[PDB]
């Protein structure tokens, strides 16, 4: 049995989203619905086509009809962006759970926010080790998409970085992290490093010192 | 009425493992259970149907004739014994009640397949506010819980074939894994 889910869905706050999920006939079936934010567990919102649980809000309602279930989102909220799983019970077939291929909502309009940047030096029980590892943290920032540019002192730098993509946290603001790795030799040859976050055509500051 | 998946953490790919789910709060006997399962980013899936506490077996193709399903009703738990295990079954599973109350999801264990050794994560101090450094550790499971004596972390990156995460606080460290639990202070 096949479910078709639209991949991507994004709408604008305030207004609705609609999911739709098809399948033969997939209104004599069941069908529940799950909602799944990135890092959580998947949440029900929707079981039996049209019944909400305990503390699942009004506006999540859905609709089982023909050919298409449909979980409509009224006054969208950013909360509410995650990825949503249509699920058919059917005490039948030889694959009693069916999921779907599930449907990210994006909530478009967001207010930005600027990047918290905190540049970290290499420990000192890291230099005892023979590492050097420089960590910039990025913090509460919209959209996520920042490029970390590493340089030290006046010269730029190209190995060693590695930067994460950025994780949404609770507060629907991203959060990233960019590593240099570097040698002890380095470290204590030069007088400053510096993580260079450019968010949004806007760079930010951070610097740290070899000194203390 | 809660549901306690456990068993999950790094094997060598082709090799066995098992998973449990401790159950409570209910007649774990007359309801069937699920195990499902579902790929880093990517979509759900149905991995095991076992009925009630009867014996009715139904498999996800791509473990069948692999893993196998089994529950004990006395000890209220349910289990879902792993075989040659793959890249493809590297996810986290999930098992559900699937009743005729609102479904019963416990809070899922992950299964990590790997080609590298399994090692535990090194704890080194972050100053200038404060932070903490974890690398080289594996598989992805870390979790940072600042306790002191007198709030959240961010993901992690791939970096020589291991992974590394730090964290900080607002204005003593201690994560927990399953090689092992580490601990570090900062001043």
């Amino acid at each position: 049995y096949v479910l078709t889910q639209p991949p991507s869905v994004s709408v604008a706050p305030g207004k609705t989203a609609r999911i739709s999920c098809g399948g033969n006939n997939i209104g004599s079936k069941s069908v529940h619905w799950y909602q799944q934010k990135p890092g959580q567990a998947p949440v029900l919102v929707i079981y039996y086509d049209t019944d909400r649980p305990s503390g699942i809000p009004e506006r999540f309602s859905g609709s089982n009809s023909g050919n298409t279930a449909t979980l409509t989102i009224s006054r969208v909220e950013a909360g509410d962006e995650a990825g949503y799983y249509c699920q058919v019970w059917d005490s039948s077939s030889d694959h009693p759970w069916v999921f779907g291929g599930g449907t990210k909502l994006t909530v478009l309009r967001q207010p930005k926010a600027a990047p918290s940047v905190t540049l970290f030096p290499p420990s000192s029980e890291e230099l005892q080790a023979n590492k050097a590892t420089l960590v910039c943290l990025i913090s509460d920032f919209y959209p996520g998409a920042v490029t970390v540019a590493w340089k030290a002192d006046s010269s730029p730098v190209k190995a060693g970085v590695e930067t994460t993509t950025p994780s949404k946290q609770s507060n629907n603001k991203y959060a990233a992290s960019s590593y240099l790795s570097l040698t002890p030799e380095q470290w204590k040859s030069h007088r400053s490093y510096s993580c260079q976050v450019t968010h949004e055509g806007s760079t930010v500051e951070k610097t740290v010192a070899p000194t203390e | 009425v809660q549901l306690v998946e456990s068993g999950g953490g790094l094997v060598q790919p082709g090799g066995s493992l098992r998973l449990s789910c401790a159950a409570s709060g209910f007649t774990f006997s007359d309801y069937n259970m699920n195990w499902v399962r579902q790929a880093p980013g990517k979509g759900l899936q149905w991995v095991s149907y076992i009925s009630d506490s009867a014996s009715t077996i139904y498999y996800a193709d791509s473990v069948k004739g692999r893993f196998t399903i089994s529950r004990d009703n006395a000890k209220n738990s349910l289990y879902l014994q792993m075989n040659s295990l793959r890249d493809e079954d590297t996810a986290m599973y999930y098992c559900a009640r699937d009743g005729v109350g609102a479904p019963l999801w416990g809070q899922g264990t992950t299964v990590t397949v790997s080609s590298g050794s399994a090692s535990a994560p090194t704890l080194f101090p972050l100053v200038s506010l404060v932070g903490c450094l974890a690398q080289d550790f594996l598989p992805d499971s870390i979790t940072f819980s600042w306790k002191y004596k007198n709030t959240r972390g961010f993901p992690s990156v791939l970096r020589g074939g291991k992974y590394a995460a730090t964290s900080q606080v607002l204005l003593v460290c201690k994560v927990q894994h399953p090689n092992g639990n580490k601990e570090k202070n900062v001043p």
